[PDB]
RNA sequence: AUUCCGUGAACCAUCGAGUCUUUGAACGCAAGUUGCGCCCGAAGCCAUUAGGCCGAGGGCACGUCUGCCUGGGCGUCACGC
RNA sequence: AGUCGAUCCUAAGGGUCGGGGGAACCCCGACAGAUAGCGCGUUUCGCGCGUACUCCGAAAGGGAAUCGGGUUAAAAUUCCU
RNA sequence: GCGACCCCAGGUCAGGCGGGACUACCCGCUGAGUUUAAGCAUAUCAAUAAGCGGAGGAAAAGAAACUUACAAGGAUUCCCCUAGUAACGGCGAGCGAACCGGGAACAGCCCAGCCUUAGAAUCGGGCGGCUCCGCCGUUCGAAUUGUAGUCUGGAGAAGCGU
């Protein structure tokens, strides 16, 4: 054997991927965070139904740990429809509330008529 | 056959074969750390002798433990009190470096049971032991009866409670009579019998 | 009208996830109906459908469940969530085979020389 | 601050949501014996000490 | 571990070593070893699978040739505390002692006993090789108590 | 609500089935941060012995025991060059 | 709020592996040591480099990117154009 | 260059174990002073409080390297007595057991070493079966630097009889 290096490395050995006979968890478990769950109810404020008239925008209210991209899949699932951007606060009573704001091709207020609102 | 000539040997501890081999171990010791296991024991008749066996779930820890007194760990070495406990130096641990020695395998081996430990050589500064353990998890061990009664949860941490051979030592647990009554059951549990007042119904 | 748990327990999984999506959107409908100032009547309905929402779930979960064990059973090394719970320290307790095992002596003891059945009158 | 950490967010709006007083429906319950709410809070009077 | 290891070695060789581990220094030459060898590879103990093979014939043939007399076989003999049994009782005629032996005390007394019992022995090279005769890892030591009499001239 | 002559009310009793959020010995790294990483992967989109997007859900701490795989050192040897 | 900040970097320092002490709670802190890994081509294996912490530590230090005009009872370089 | 062994290294390798929590009792360590002595330093407070660890339903102790000096008792533990005694103590203040005797309860045992060598008879894992806290078959591994079996001083090995 040559060696060039005064420094000694240690050798790379193989390493295996776990292959375990039994799974820890029986079964995987349930989806927490459905569209259901993620939208909680909308939100009939003079202020939300001003949002709904003028920029065309609905008013939810979703789950603290929903971020932006499962509340457009969750208003996708719900009410096929498309949103342009979604804008997200946690309000002082410590609820998440999310500003929806549909595409064009869509009318808030129509959305809002077969929601019940 | 063999046992009786090494444990004759061993006791020979003087002669120049014994002082190589121990001096070449002590050097080798002194570079390694102070808990290392072995891969099988240095003295297997001693071993045997102790309750090791030769199969699965034994295993043996060379401990090396500091030698000397305890010194009074006050800053400064300041007492604040009578002239009777100002004393600094010149005292001592009331427990052995061989039960100092299991403890510290029995800490740091949690998932393991201290069944016993001999004394293997010793340095001016350092002083080496050998422990023997048993993974009392394993199948073997909790199919052999005449161990697995370490299993037990009565005797978890045994070196900790003074329970192992040099438990009893220190405990002066290993005479009885005239000269040991005071330690058993124990020395406070003989205290508090002696000093309970008994005041029956009828007096 | 309304949900009997021994009626769901005849159904399958399909069928109960349908009931399942069913009830959830009844649910977020009485929500809504809440928010914007539903009646009473509509309003005492959400008990009743949260109470069906957790009767499917968990006629779901238990014949999940059941499906399992009846996987594994007859088996060894079962999943932890799976395996008996009791305690920790009788998890860890020796089996009965292993607490009573002994040496040839003391079985040659017992054999040999087992406590006697005896009187003293005569 | 304007500048506050989610958690102490969550704590001032569980403590803005238990300020407040109690239901009148409460005081006509069968052996009732609350009066009022005695936990009531002012931003004044005691700090939250957080 | 490397470094130590080697630092063993030179404090062994740099350190005066009193005779009875000395002796262990001066093993058998190279052809006396390779004859000894080659001698041995033909009485070693039957493996796993031919003991099986010999108890299962046994079993077999036990009520149909109501147990025939077997010749009694002639194989080596391992294990410190029959050796020391077998020199004890002046069974051994060749005693052969690995020099490697760890820890040295098992076998440092084995030339002072066979010298007493007037049984040859000779310290070679390899309880890895040992035990490569009696199909283990290692042996410490083996031992010769008979031999064939096709082979007793060159034993 | 309840065939209230009954798979049946109950802010009833009891327990075997099941659910059980963030943490905490607390375990990917941290923390006055819902901050900062890596791995596996059901279903779906088009993509066809080819790979992409997404992601349900789950994994990656330390010390140890048994067994195993992959390795290092003339540490002890042997066979060849 | 992709554009304002945290988030990223490191400062004084803090917290640690191993090792050394310690009856032990713990003490020193990269100092007693087979480091993390990083690039090239791929039958995913090979080749070449590889000085023992890729951790915390600044809403005033360093630093990727937004401007008018308009709009609320209460928000905006975040809402509308 | 190959092979055997030794020691060690990396594995999110297959399967297991450990950490922490509670306080009345229990086990180990460490450890004062207030106070008393009409002052005070040895002593006392106290082998206590505080501090650091470790268990269970009890813990610990336990089958004599004992008590005794008798016409002898016979594991351990606890109660009564011994006894405020022997002893210790600026022999000051104070401190202070044990044996016998009477009761409660009672229980004895397992190993190491010389002793298969006509073959490790021992044990663990995987796999396949079964009346599945275990048994059987097969295959790998542990182990001769010793797993099983016999033996433990009260004995015991070997031999001969019942
Ligand atoms: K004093
Ligand atoms: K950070
Ligand atoms: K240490
Ligand atoms: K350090
Ligand atoms: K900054
Ligand atoms: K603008
Ligand atoms: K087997
Ligand atoms: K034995
Ligand atoms: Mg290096
Ligand atoms: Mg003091
Ligand atoms: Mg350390
Ligand atoms: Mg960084
Ligand atoms: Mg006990
Ligand atoms: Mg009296
Ligand atoms: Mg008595
Ligand atoms: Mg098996």
């Amino acid at each position: 054997k040559i060696r060039t290096k005064v420094t000694f490395h240690r050798p790379k050995t193989l390493k295996k991927d776990r292959n375990p006979k039994y799974p820890r968890i029986s079964a995987p478990g349930r989806n927490k965070l459905d569209q259901y769950g993620i939208l909680k109810y909308p939100l009939t404020t003079e202020s939300a139904m001003k949002k709904i008239e003028d920029n065309n925008t609905l008013v939810f209210i979703v789950d603290i740990k929903a971020d932006k991209k499962k509340i457009k899949d969750a208003v996708k699932k719900m009410y096929d429809i498309q949103t342009k951007k979604v804008n997200t606060l946690i309000r002082p009573d410590g609820t998440k509330k999310a500003y929806v704001r549909l595409t064009p091709d869509y009318d808030a207020l129509d959305v809002a008529n077969k929601i019940g609102i | 056959g063999a046992y009786t000539y090494v444990s004759e040997l061993w006791r020979k501890k003087q002669s120049d074969v014994m002082r190589f081999l121990q001096r070449v171990r002590c050097w080798e010791y002194r570079q390694l750390p102070s808990i290392v296991r072995v891969t099988r024991p240095t003295r297997p008749d001693k071993a045997r002798r102790l309750g090791y066996k030769a199969k699965q779930g034994y295993v043996v820890y060379r401990v090396r433990v500091k030698r000397g007194g305890r010194k009074r760990p006050v800053p400064k070495g300041i007492v604040y009190g009578k002239p009777t406990n100002q004393g600094v130096t010149q005292l001592k641990f009331q427990r052995s470096k061989r039960s100092v020695a299991e403890e510290r395998a029995g800490r740091k081996l949690g998932g393991l049971k201290v069944l016993n430990s001999y004394w293997i050589n010793e340095d001016s500064t350092y002083k080496y032991y050998e422990v023997i353990l048993v993974d009392a998890a394993h199948a073997a061990i909790r199919n052999d009866p005449r161990i697995n009664w370490i299993c037990n949860p009565v005797h978890k941490h045994r070196e900790l409670r003074g329970l192992t051979s040099a438990g009893k030592k220190y405990r002066g647990l290993r005479g009885k009579g005239h000269l040991y009554h005071k330690n058993r059951p124990s020395r406070r549990g003989t205290w508090k019998r002696n000093q309970t007042l008994s005041l029956r119904r009828y007096r | 009208a309304r949900i009997k748990v021994h009626e769901l327990r005849n159904k399958t999984k399909t069928e109960l996830l349908a009931q399942l999506k069913d009830l959830k959107a009844e649910l977020a409908l009485l929500r809504v109906a809440k928010v914007t100032g539903g009646a009473p009547n509509k309003l005492s309905k959400i008990k009743v459908v949260r109470l069906s929402i957790a009767q499917v779930l968990t006629v779901i979960s238990q014949k999940q469940k059941t499906a399992l064990r009846e996987a594994y059973k007859n088996k060894k090394y079962l999943p932890l969530d799976l395996r008996p719970k009791k305690t920790r320290a009788i998890r860890k307790r020796l089996t009965k085979h292993q607490v009573s095992l002994k040496t040839e002596r003391e079985k040659k003891k017992e054999m040999y020389f087992p406590i006697r059945k005896y009187a003293i009158k005569v | 601050p304007s500048h506050k950490t989610f958690m102490i967010k969550k704590k001032l709006a569980k403590k803005q949501r238990q300020n407040r007083p109690i239901p009148y429906w409460i005081r006509m319950r069968t052996d009732n014996t609350i009066r009022y709410n005695a936990k009531r809070r002012h931003w004044r009077r005691t700090k939250l000490g957080f | 571990v490397v470094r130590i290891q080697r630092k063993r070695r030179i404090l062994k060789q740099r350190l005066k070593v009193p005779p009875s581990l000395n002796q262990f220094s001066k093993t058998l030459d190279k052809n006396l070893a390779t004859n000894l060898f080659k001698m041995l590879l033909k009485y070693r103990p039957e493996d796993k699978a031919a003991k099986k093979e010999r108890l299962l014939k046994r079993a077999q043939a036990e009520a149909e040739g109501k147990t025939p007399e077997t010749k009694k076989p002639i194989i080596v003999k391992y294990g410190l505390k029959h050796i020391t049994y077998l020199i004890e009782q002046n069974k051994a005629q060749l005693v052969v002692i690995a020099h490697d032996v760890d820890p040295i005390e098992l076998v440092v007394w084995l030339p002072a006993l066979c010298r007493k019992m007037e049984i040859p022995y000779c310290i070679v090279k390899g309880k890895a090789r040992l035990g490569s005769i009696v199909h283990k890892k290692t042996a410490s030591a083996l031992c010769l108590t008979t031999v064939k009499n096709e082979d007793k001239m060159e034993f």
